[PDB]
């Protein structure tokens, strides 16, 4: 069911696995190795700042600037190396998985991402150089899509959506996930509550997102990437070609695959648009006896009606923009 | 061995917001170099117009 | 493109290949000769070129297929 | 015969061959739903008049 | 809203700045307005951009970069001697999310393990790569390859007489991948 | 809140049998009244005869009905159909998806396979 | 005269409309290679050597291409306005200048034709797009009418700001009259105001409401296939060379320079080319540069900013021609 | 009709009905079928998972019919008429052959006779070379081998050579056919059909062309069909005037004609279709059909005779001259008058 | 697509569009765009690389290049 | 300013006298073209 998650929010793939691999993991009752933890959080923030490039310059492309569109999308192309890379895919991953990440990093990888690194902020100013103060950016944003403190909590808004309204609230700051408890970074919020106030907080977060790589980077642990336990997670392929007990685990968990004990749970992580949460129910058996997936954009289209009417046919554009919907998450 | 990183850390990147102003777009300077333009401009046009109308008197 | 690598590799190849590159790559490429397919292809390698371009393929079909 | 009266039969003659052509060497396969109103794929009220 | 317990310091914002607050100049603000200012700024961005390198390469010319790990189109593989290194296991074809795979095997005329039916839906087929994990003897491969569109759906689906021929004629990269990927699985 | 749609219809529980019986004419005058109007919608080719007695027959359906919490259930699926079908968020394919223009003997069932 | 009246006449409106039609071709094609220097790209490379012959591809490709006509289209007038549109827009450049008095009519009210031929041309836009009888192509021509409202004052303002110095309403007179000065630095407020209403006069970015893709799906053109839409491209980016070359006319001295009539007469074509190329470059740095602006703040922008200001020019030239006694004398000398 | 069906050569085909994905058992041949009729014969053989082989000239227009069938199903075979090999690689799999090759007008390769004639000749000839069991060809209504007029001569000698060579031919006269895409009604509501040289008066049965593909369907399945002869017409005759009066009662747009005598209209007629590379409407033996008559041709199987009552052209003018309605009458009901 | 104009093309891109992909067992799910369509090239991958889709585009120019459009009217 | 310096960027470099052009036309010569090394 893991593939699955890659392709609700499909330009947020790792982070749609993480909340899966966690719900599962706390259900399994296990606790994945630090070196998992700070790769999940490294590829977290990559999975971020590509959410944002997609969002903010699509969203910048429907009020009428084609350029930054352009520019990020080599920056994004960049970091799709980095995935095909640790997996095989530049999109699809299935690389975050319940105990762990599939394979380890190759040996080359982490001096390449910050060589990435140290040129990502000059990235972040030319496409703050052609908005942030631009005139006409500025009067199809501001006061627009307009969300008040109160009324976006009571409209189940999350992420820039409630902290564009004044509110300050990140998942990764309030239930500390993977290894965000042991990194430092700001929270943007916003004062208006409007499509200029969180397209000012995106733009923040390219910068805390590029901030959180580079302590990950220096503070990543060795070990190992999956949880030491082979009833769980798949052995290596040199210890089930060479000794039984490996060879009978690799066997039943790619047949049967392994049980998770029974019970419920909700399990929520900050994804690059939101809230995003799983409720798994699990029989004690093999296969989940229902998975239901909350998706921000969901949460967020049915306030649309509440915030648009009253503005002009290129205001909803501008709100849909601002919103940051992807229909794989919405629809399920 | 796995992929660490270098023994003292990785050397810092820049990521705190940096749009520098630079003195080719400020309101001053081109306000100033617009009147001068705009005053020379007009300082040739007297001229022009002066020659052009006694030029359009021996037409006549 | 630009004036002085244009220049520099159209002097380096002669201007019979560089209208034949103008018809099939587009470019102007110099570069060394690093081997042949069994199709016939020939491959060139050039370090000091834009990143993804030190290496390409000169295909032998005339409709060149990947 | 003045500049402009041509002028003005030589952009008419353009409007014209290039018509003309679209007129004869293209196909024309004219059915329901090709000649229906663009409405992003649903059908809706045709309110435009 | 905000956290419980003693209000974030500083939390509530400055009363608001009247018009005559505002510490700018009126020749800046003026000129700002009617100069256009920060949209000429916007204007010379692009310029030097117009000057920089561009980023394309000229495929099919020149290719973009792609790993070890790479997962492209299946193919069957064979031991240096030429025997299938497929023996029936059926694992792949239970582990698959799309159930992809169909497989029917027996002991043929020596008495090997061996498949009599391999076929793999290519357009059922997510690409995750789960398959050739779960392989105890490294047959079922995904290739570096991705070119290979067809014009039909019949062209799609692959039997074993396909899929062999594929690592037949893929087998140098197949085990050049295995190799600089294998310590890592 | 989001404004609800042209004919949304809150959803109330029918309070008593009296309730239910006037709800179910109010729904069933209401189809048949709008038959001109799907048939020109969605440019049935059909007469709007037609239409009217596939209505009829899908109220006949749920005749003998003795529960109201099975009745409730029913009008709200008719006020929902009704809605899809005034806003013209459904199509012509699902419109004549539901215009259907099983064996009728066992030996003639026998002999062709069931069915 | 030497030879035929009509071969005279034939021959220099081929040298004018088959010149440009080449200089449109290859607008379209520097657009798209030009956008996407300052996108990193390179744009068109591989029809024709470098991508010189891509216009030409997309030309034939659409007089190859299937017309529909809709059957809720009152078809007459979905002819009718794309064909207004094509003619209108291409008549502009039988009064332009390619030397002193080298044009198709040096007509003594030139000023005024252009006025006329570009606003004929603007009601084809509207008249295609509600002919089509389809919501976004209704929508679309309901902006292009606004959008009429909106920049036809700004430029028969601007405009009469440039006749008082010049005296004249001839092409030819205003540029001879540019000897003195070039009218973009005594009038340079008006330069620019001219210059932002002929991007809104031309439906360019951010001004493309008309046309806009994120809002409309292709506004008044989305029912419009084939030579229909070939009609609708043709007459937009030869109104954008039209107005560059008109802009060069009015404010950059048109073809003042900065056998031997041949060599002469180049340098004067060279000229007003160099200067049009410049202005043509301006109008895609610009719309690489900005977001569309909405609709309801182009027609606010330009009724209570751009007009007050031209308004308040319109008293206050003359008040400095009389002052400076530099009325210019308004009979036939230049 | 039944899950077991027997063919003439006795082979047993055990069927399982329903859906494309099921087991029609039959392998069928269709010449001439990116026509008009041919996709509705494709359409019913092919939904109900038949292997379909559909010999095509031109690839682009072939490309409607694969959707009809699943995956392996409907089979592009390249063929020319003068290509026995590709006429004989189609057919040889076969327990069914359609020929539903026809041109009303002659081409600069193809006369009326070459395409009649010498095309069911090399159709048929492979039908009996490889022992196909049915061999359904359409002909067309009013052929006769002591016709004038080219269309009904040619169409009728080609039944007489069909018959010669396998006697089992299922022969097939349609009257003119209406339906989408029909060369009936939508040349009443189109705009190029002003000439004529009757006062479209001529009267003919129309017949639905969804009937006919039934009727088709239907004769592969009643073996009993073979070697006989079926005139498929429709309930009413009308004229050309009945007819045109029904379609501008539907688009509500009243179509004019301009009549010309036959000695002055023929000559241009055969000049437009010698100029032209498209279908004009117009040839010599176009107009002399249009002065002819359609008469049913008795002891010829009917609809009946599959079990079948079509229905009048009547009932369908809403469904397929809406498009042609202008935007103020399109939103109005069925005219039903 | 009935509304896109003479000569046109379909490319399908990606297992889903093919057969239906991950999503061919369920219950809302169209298996695969050529029941509805008539398709052109079939591009394979979820997702198909951007190169892979590349090649298709060149897979269906190749077809344009060989497609006899003037020769098969003088065939008939 | 918070700007690090662009010959610790890892990226392409101008050189010679296109250096000297470029950071005197650009608005920050700190900044990267976004170019990477291909050593
Ligand atoms: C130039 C001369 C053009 C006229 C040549 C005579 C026509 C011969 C072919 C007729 C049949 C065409 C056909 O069936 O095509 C099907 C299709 C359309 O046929 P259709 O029959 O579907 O069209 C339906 C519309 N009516 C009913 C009006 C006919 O044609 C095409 O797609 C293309 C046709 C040919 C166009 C070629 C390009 C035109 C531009 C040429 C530029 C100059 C070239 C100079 C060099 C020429 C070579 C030396
Ligand atoms: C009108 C011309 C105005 C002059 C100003 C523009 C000059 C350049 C435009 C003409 C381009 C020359 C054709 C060409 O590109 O050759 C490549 C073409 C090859 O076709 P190609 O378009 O596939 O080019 C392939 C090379 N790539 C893919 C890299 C772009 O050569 C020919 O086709 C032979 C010449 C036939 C056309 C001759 C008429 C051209 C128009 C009149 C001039
Ligand atoms: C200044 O002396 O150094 C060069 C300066 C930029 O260098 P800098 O050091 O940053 O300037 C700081 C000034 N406080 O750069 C400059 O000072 C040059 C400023 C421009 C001076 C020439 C102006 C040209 C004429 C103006 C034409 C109209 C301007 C407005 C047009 C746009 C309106 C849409
Ligand atoms: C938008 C459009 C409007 C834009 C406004 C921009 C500025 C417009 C105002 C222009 C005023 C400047 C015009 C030039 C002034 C001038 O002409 O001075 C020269 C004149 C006498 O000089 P003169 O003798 O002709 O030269 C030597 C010839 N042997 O001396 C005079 O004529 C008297 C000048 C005194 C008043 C000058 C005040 C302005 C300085
Ligand atoms: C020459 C060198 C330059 C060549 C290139 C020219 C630039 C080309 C750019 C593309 C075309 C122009 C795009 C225009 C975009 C500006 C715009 O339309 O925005 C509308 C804006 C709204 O203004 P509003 O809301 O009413 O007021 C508060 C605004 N925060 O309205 C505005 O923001 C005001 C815009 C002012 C433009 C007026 C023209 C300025 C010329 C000087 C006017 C002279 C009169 C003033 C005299 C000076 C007084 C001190
Ligand atoms: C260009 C090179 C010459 C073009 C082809 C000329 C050769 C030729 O055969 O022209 C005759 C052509 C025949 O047209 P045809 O298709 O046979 O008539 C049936 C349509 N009713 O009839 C035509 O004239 C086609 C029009 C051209
Ligand atoms: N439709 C009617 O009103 C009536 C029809 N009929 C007969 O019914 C049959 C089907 O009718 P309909 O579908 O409407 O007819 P169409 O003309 O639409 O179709 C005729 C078919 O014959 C093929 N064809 C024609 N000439 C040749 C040739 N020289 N070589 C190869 N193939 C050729 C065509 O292929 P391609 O498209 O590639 O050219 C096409 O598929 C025809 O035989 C027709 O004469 C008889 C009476 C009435
Ligand atoms: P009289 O005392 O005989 O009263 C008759 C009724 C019917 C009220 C019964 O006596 C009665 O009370 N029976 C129980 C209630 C009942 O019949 N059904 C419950 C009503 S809901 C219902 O029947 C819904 C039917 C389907 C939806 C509406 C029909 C239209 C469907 C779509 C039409 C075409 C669209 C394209
Ligand atoms: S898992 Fe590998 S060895 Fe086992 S049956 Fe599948 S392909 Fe063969
Ligand atoms: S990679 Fe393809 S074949 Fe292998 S398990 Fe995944 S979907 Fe199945």
């Amino acid at each position: 069911a893991l593939p699955y998650f890659d392709r609700l929010d499909y330009v947020s793939m790792m982070t749609n696995e993480q909340v899966f691999s966690l719900a599962v993991e706390k259900l399994l009752n296990i606790e994945i190795p630090p070196r998992a933890k700070f790769i999940r959080t490294m590829f977290g923030e990559i999975t971020r700042i590509l959410n944002h490039l997609m969002s903010v310059l699509s969203h910048a492309m429907d009020v009428g600037a084609l350029t930054p569109f352009l520019w990020g999308f080599e920056e994004r192309e960049k970091l799709m190396e980095f995935y095909e890379r640790v997996s095989g895919a530049r999109l699809h991953a299935a690389y975050v998985r319940p105990g762990g990440v599939h394979q380890d990093i190759p040996v080359g990888l982490l001096d390449d991402i910050y060589q990435w690194a140290t040129q990502f902020g000059d990235r972040i100013d030319e496409t703050e150089e052609m908005l942030t103060d631009n005139r006409i950016w500025i009067n199809r944003l501001k006061g627009v899509g307009v969300v008040s403190a109160a009324d976006a909590l009571n409209l189940s808004f999350t992420g820039v959506m409630l902290r564009g309204s004044g509110v300050p609230w990140d998942v990764r700051k309030s239930s500390p996930y993977d290894a965000y408890d042991q990194v430092e970074f700001d929270v943007p919020v916003g004062i208006n509550g409007d499509c200029y106030d969180r397209y000012l907080c995106r733009m923040e977060e390219f910068r805390q997102s590029l901030r959180i790589i580079h302590q990950c980077l220096n503070k990543m642990p060795a070990g190992p990437v999956r949880y030491e336990d082979y009833k769980i997670t798949p052995p290596p392929r040199a210890a089930m070609k060479e000794n039984m007990e490996a060879l009978i685990h690799h066997f039943l968990l790619f047949t049967k695959g392994y049980a998770v004990p029974p019970g419920d749970t909700y399990t929520a992580i900050e994804a690059p648009k939101g809230e995003m949460g799983v409720y798994v129910v699990s029989d004690g058996s093999e296969r989940p006896y229902r998975v239901h997936i909350r998706a921000p954009g969901f949460a967020h289209l049915s306030g649309f009606d509440h915030i648009t009417r009253g503005h002009l046919l290129a205001d909803a554009v501008a709100v849909i923009g601002t919103m940051d919907l992807v229909f794989g998450e919405v629809d399920r | 061995p796995q992929d660490m990183p270098p023994p003292g850390g990785y050397e810092a990147v820049q990521y705190k917001r940096n749009l520098p102003s630079r003195g080719l777009f400020r309101p001053r300077p081109l306000l100033a170099g617009a009147a001068v333009l705009m005053l020379y401009g007009w300082y040739k046009l007297v001229k022009g117009i002066r020659e052009q109308n006694e030029l359009a008197r021996e037409k006549m | 493109s630009y004036p002085t690598r244009t220049l520099a590799n159209l002097r380096k190849i002669g201007l019979k290949e560089y209208f034949r590159q103008l018809l099939y790559i587009g470019d102007t490429k110099y570069g060394e000769l690093v081997g042949v397919d069994k199709f016939g292809n020939k491959f060139y390698e050039n370090k000091e070129e834009l990143p993804l371009r030190t290496r390409w393929v000169d295909y032998a079909k005339h409709d060149y297929d990947a | 015969m003045s500049a402009m009266s041509i002028y003005i039969i030589f952009v008419s003659i353009i409007a014209i061959l290039f018509l003309a052509i679209d007129l004869i060497f293209a196909p024309h396969n004219p059915y329901k739903e090709k000649l229906s109103a663009f409405e992003c794929g649903f059908h809706s009220f045709s309110q435009s008049r | 809203a905000t956290p419980a317990g003693p209000p974030p310091k500083n939390f509530r914002l400055p009363p608001p700045k009247n018009w005559d607050e505002e510490s700018e100049s009126t020749i800046d603000k003026v000129g700002k307005y009617f100069l256009m200012t920060e949209m000429l700024r916007g204007m010379y961005v692009l310029l030097e951009q117009f000057f920089r390198p561009p980023y394309t390469i000229y495929y099919p010319f020149e290719k973009g970069p792609i790993s070890p790990r790479f997962r492209g189109e299946h193919a069957l593989r064979r031991y240096p001697s030429g025997e299938e290194r497929c023996i029936a296991c059926k694992l792949c074809e239970a582990v698959c999310p799309a159930q992809a795979i169909t497989i029917e095997a027996e002991e043929r005329a020596d008495g090997s393990r061996r498949t009599t039916r391999y076929d793999i839906d290519m357009t059922k087929c997510i690409y995750c790569g789960f398959c050739q994990e779960s392989c105890p003897v490294d047959a079922i491969v995904e290739s570096p390859n991705a070119e290979y569109a067809t014009e039909t759906r019949e062209e799609l689906l692959y039997n074993k007489e396909k899929l062999l021929a594929n690592g037949d004629k893929w087998e140098p990269e197949l085990a050049a991948a295995i190799r600089a990927d294998a310590p890592y699985r | 809140a989001v404004q609800p749609t042209k004919f949304a219809v809150t959803v109330r529980q029918s309070r008593n049998w009296a309730d239910a019986k006037q709800r179910v004419i109010a729904a069933y005058r209401a189809w048949i009244r709008a038959a001109p109007e799907i048939q020109t919608m969605y440019s049935i080719p059909f007469p709007v005869s037609h239409i009217r007695t596939r209505i009829r027959q899908e109220f006949e359906r749920h005749r003998y009905v003795n529960k109201l919490n099975v009745v409730d259930v029913l009008l709200q699926q008719s006020n929902a159909d009704f809605q899809e079908t005034m806003n013209f968020w459904r199509q012509q394919s699902h419109v004549m998806a539901f215009f259907k223009e099983l064996p009728s003997n066992f030996i003639t069932g026998f002999l062709e396979g069931r069915n | 005269m030497s030879y035929s009246q009509t071969i005279n006449s034939l021959v220099e409106v081929v040298l004018v409309l088959v010149p440009s039609l080449v200089g449109i071709a290859y607008v379209t094609v520097g657009e798209r290679k030009t956008m996407g220097s300052m996108q990193r790209r390179l744009g068109p490379n591989a029809v024709g050597i470098y991508g010189l012959l891509q216009a030409f591809a997309d030309a034939l490709k659409l007089l190859l291409k299937e017309y529909v006509g809709p059957t809720q289209a009152n078809l007459v007038l979905f002819f009718l306005g794309p064909v207004i549109t094509l003619i209108f827009s291409l008549l502009g450049y039988a009064v332009i200048p390619y030397g002193p008095g080298l044009a198709v009519n040096d007509l003594s009210t030139g000023i005024l034709y252009m006025l006329a031929v570009s606003s004929l041309a603007t009601y084809g836009i509207l008249l295609a797009g509600w002919s089509a009888n389809s919501k976004y192509a209704f929508l679309g021509s309901l902006r292009s009418t606004a959008q009429l409202i909106s920049y036809e004052l700004v430029l028969s303002s601007s405009i009469l700001l440039v006749i008082m110095l010049s005296g004249s309403l001839s092409l030819t007179v205003i540029v001879e009259s540019q000897r003195a000065i070039w009218y973009i630095l005594p009038l340079l407020p008006v330069f620019i105001i001219f210059f932002i209403g002929s991007v809104a006069e031309t439906n360019r970015a951010p001004f493309d409401l008309a046309e806009a893709e994120s809002e409309l799906v292709s506004g008044f053109m989305t029912e419009h296939a084939a030579v229909i839409f070939v009609f609708f491209f043709l007459a937009e980016y030869g109104s954008i060379v039209l107005m560059c070359i008109l802009t060069s006319i009015l404010f950059l001295g048109g073809y003042l320079l900065i056998n031997a009539p041949t060599v002469e007469g180049s340098f004067y074509g060279l000229s007003l080319g160099v200067k049009t190329s410049i202005l043509i470059f301006v109008f895609i740095w610009t719309r690489a540069s900005f977001p569309r602006i909405r609709f309801d703040q182009l027609m606010s922008f330009c009724w209570t900013v751009l007009l007050p200001i031209l308004f308040a020019l319109i008293v206050l030239v003359p008040c400095i021609l009389y002052s400076f006694n530099i009325f210019p004398v308004n009979i036939s000398l230049l | 009709i039944s899950d077991i069906h027997i063919t003439r050569t006795g082979k047993p085909l055990i069927r399982i009905q329903g859906g494309r994905s099921s087991l029609g058992e039959h392998t069928a041949t269709v010449f001439g079928a990116t026509g008009q009729l041919g996709r509705y014969i494709v359409n019913r053989l092919a939904r109900q998972g038949c292997t379909v082989i559909v010999p095509y000239r031109e690839e682009m227009a072939k490309r409607h019919l694969k959707v009809s069938g699943d995956l392996g199903r409907v089979i592009f075979m390249e063929f020319d008429l003068r290509n026995t090999q590709s006429i004989e690689e189609s057919v040889r799999h076969s327990d069914v052959v359609y020929n539903l090759i026809g041109r009303d007008y002659p081409t600069k390769n193809f006369s009326l006779a070459d395409v009649h004639i010498e095309g069911t000749e090399r159709i048929v000839e492979a039908v009996a070379k490889y022992d196909v069991d049915r061999f359904i060809q359409v002909s067309t209504y009013n052929a006769n081998p002591d016709s004038t007029c080219e269309f009904f001569r040619t169409k009728g000698i080609a039944e007489k050579v069909a018959r010669h060579v396998f006697p089992e031919t299922t022969i097939v006269r349609p009257a003119p056919m209406f339906g989408f895409e029909d060369r009936l009604l939508l040349k009443l509501a189109s705009v190029t059909n002003l000439f004529t040289s009757n006062h479209m008066r001529e009267k003919f049965w129309p017949v639905h062309v969804n009937e006919v593909g039934e009727a088709l369907e239907r004769m592969l399945y009643d073996d009993s069909t073979a070697g006989q002869t079926f005139e498929l017409y429709g309930p009413r005759q009308y004229s050309m005037a009945q007819i045109a009066e029904l379609v501008d009662r539907e688009i509500y747009k009243k179509r004019r004609h301009i009549n010309l005598p036959k000695p002055i209209l023929q000559p241009l007629a055969e000049l437009i279709n010698r100029v032209l590379w498209w279908d004009t409407g117009l040839s010599r033996d176009q107009v002399e059909r249009e002065f002819h008559d359609q008469v049913i041709d008795p002891t010829a199987k009917t609809f009946k005779d599959l079990g079948m009552e079509p229905t009048d052209i009547s009932k369908w003018t809403y469904h397929y001259l809406l498009p042609y309605r202008p935007s103020t009458y399109y939103d109005l009901p069925p005219s039903t008058e | 697509y009935d509304q896109m104009p003479d000569p046109r093309w379909v490319i399908s891109m990606g297992s889903c569009a093919n057969g239906g992909g991950y999503y061919h067992y369920s219950y809302s799910v169209v298996r695969g765009c050529d029941r509805i369509v008539p398709v052109d090239v079939y591009v394979p991958g979820c997702p198909p690389t951007s190169e892979a889709l590349m090649y298709g585009i060149f897979q269906l120019q190749r077809k344009m290049r060989n497609t006899k459009i003037t020769r098969m009217w003088y065939r008939k | 300013s918070n700007a690090v310096s662009i010959t610790k960027k890892y990226t392409v470099q101008s050189t010679g006298i296109w250096e000297r052009i470029r950071r005197a036309l650009v608005i920050d010569p700190n900044r990267s073209n976004g170019v990477p090394l291909n050593p």
